[PDB]
């Protein structure tokens, strides 16, 4: 990608680089994050509340124990129980 | 602290982070193992060339 | 508060001449977007755009001071600004990088050698690099060199760029008074305006009023370089600071810039690079095929004419005028140092640059020794 796609004079559509940024973030591609940051994408103009919520609700990448933590704090906050499968973690 | 002091402290922290990271890079690049590995890879490519 | 009360600025209050497009005025900006005195009728006012720029994106985060000044300001005030407000010591060496405003690509080995040379020359001597400011062409190559310098070295190269204020993208983003303003390194390919280079240290963005047009910074930059060269160096042996002029590619205007540099009191040496193309290659082809300076025979004269007419796509009389300017430049062939990739062209940018400075001063060996002592270059 660095040697062909990001060559000099490459035209880029508006908003496509941020979509590629989100896709690289949800798939756990650190070097692609580095390349996109070095090629003009800034975190201040990219990261929003909805994008961060989508990042927290992604299903790609490696496994995690966040669902168990959300289930435990939801059981502690409202003693319900198991979360629904189609639950959007706010 | 106030806001100018907060900026000064933040700039000092960025300086320290840059110093630490690229000094770690200099330590890695000047080690005997990395030197030996780079020399062996260059010697192999140089033998084929 | 001293910057607003010392430096001034100008804005387009004109009669809005449509020329070609009814929206585009003599300043080029939109017909309703309004708010020299010839056809622009510009008025003078305290500045409203100075402070610090936080470069968001583009990898490494770097802060660059900036100030919008008028194109007719006296260079003494500007030099006082850099020495006092920006806390910059007087440099031991001044480098003036000139080239083509259009984007170009060079060979990888030539680009790596040129970048490493420029970085090492600005590092060892503590020099100041003077670029075009915006992220186009040769200044883009300088920015890539500074990116490599930040990626593998611990110094802070002072790389003050001078750009037209009206041609930089997101002019409203850099409006403030001693306030840190974020800047976007993304550049829209549809817009003709170009963004500033991300890895520069200071900016002398100069407004003649007009927007989207060049020519608002050349005279101010030349006067500032002359005023800096008039200042005495810290050795106090009787010499000012040395000034070199690095030329990469370039167009028809850089030949006139070279003529202005060579035919100057005191003279300024010019270092060119080979392999980039356009004006640098025709200068090199002149320099190898020159004999006794201006004594050029007819066959290589016609070869130079046809290469000028082919590379620069000029007419016959335009190529003849450019060859006349070349010969006027050549009369002073001793000052021009030509770097060649590979071969026996010092195998390095910095040997050529420092040697050109040493024989462009052309003084006694005590003066060269004091210059080398100031640069802390025992090997040279």
């Amino acid at each position: 990608a660095r040697s062909q796609i990001f060559i000099y004079g490459q035209q880029w559509p508006v908003g496509s680089l941020e979509q590629a940024m989100l896709d690289a973030l949800v798939l756990d591609r650190v070097d692609f994050v580095k390349l996109l940051i070095e090629n003009g994408v800034s975190m201040h103009r990219f990261l929003t509340i909805s994008r961060l919520e989508e990042l927290y609700n992604t299903r790609h990448g490696p496994s995690n124990t966040l669902y168990h933590l959300v289930r435990d704090v939801k059981k502690r906050e409202y003693p319900k129980g198991n979360l629904p499968p189609d639950y959007r973690i706010s | 602290i106030t806001d100018d002091e907060l900026k000064k402290v933040h700039d000092f922290e960025e300086q320290c982070i840059e110093e630490y990271f690229r000094e770690k890079d200099d330590r890695f690049n000047s080690s005997n193992d990395e030197r030996i590995r780079v020399t062996s890879e260059r010697v192999e490519n140089m033998s084929m060339r | 508060s001293w910057i607003e009360r010392a430096f001034y600025k100008r804005e387009c209050v004109h009669i809005i001449p449509s020329t070609k497009d009814p929206h585009r005025c003599c300043c080029g900006r939109l017909i309703g977007q309004h708010v020299w005195s010839i056809s622009k009728h510009t008025q003078l006012s305290p500045t409203d755009a100075f402070g610090t720029i936080e470069f968001q994106g583009g990898g490494h985060s770097n802060k660059a001071m900036y100030v919008r000044v008028s194109f007719d300001t006296k260079p003494d005030l500007l030099l006082h600004l850099m020495t006092k407000e920006w806390q910059l010591e007087l440099p031991k060496l001044l480098i003036s990088v000139h080239g083509g405003l259009q984007n170009f690509e060079l060979q990888p080995k030539l680009k790596q050698v040129f970048g490493k040379g420029l970085i090492k020359a600005a590092m060892t001597t503590g020099a100041w690099i003077f670029t075009g400011g915006v992220n186009t062409g040769v200044i883009r190559h300088v920015g890539d060199a500074l990116k490599d310098h930040a990626s593998k070295s611990r110094g802070k190269i002072c790389t003050i760029g001078i750009a037209p204020w009206g041609i930089v993208e997101n002019q409203e983003d850099l409006i403030g008074r001693d306030v840190v303003r974020p800047y976007q390194t993304m550049s829209n390919p549809m817009s003709k305006l170009t963004v500033l280079n991300s890895m520069h240290s200071h900016f002398i963005l100069a407004d003649n009023g007009t927007t989207g047009k060049y020519g608002a910074e050349v005279k101010l930059r030349r006067q500032l370089e002359k005023h800096i060269s008039l200042q005495k160096i810290n050795t106090r042996i009787g010499q000012g600071v040395p000034v070199v002029a690095l030329i990469v590619e370039g167009g028809p205007n850089v030949i006139s810039i070279v003529l202005e540099y060579l035919r100057d009191t005191p003279p300024v040496p010019v270092v060119v690079c080979d392999g980039s193309g356009r004006a640098s290659d025709i200068l090199a082809f002149g320099h190898k095929y020159s004999e006794e300076g201006g004594l050029i025979n007819e066959s290589l004269r016609d070869q130079l004419l046809v290469t000028i007419q082919k590379t620069f796509t000029y007419t016959r009389t335009q190529a003849q005028h450019l060859f006349i300017i070349l010969m006027e430049c050549m009369k002073k062939k001793e000052l021009i140092t030509v770097f060649r990739m590979g071969s026996e062209g010092h195998q390095d940018i910095d040997l050529a640059i420092l040697t050109a400075l040493l024989k462009g001063a052309n003084a006694s060996a005590p003066d060269q020794l004091s210059l080398a002592l100031a640069w802390n270059r025992v090997d040279i």
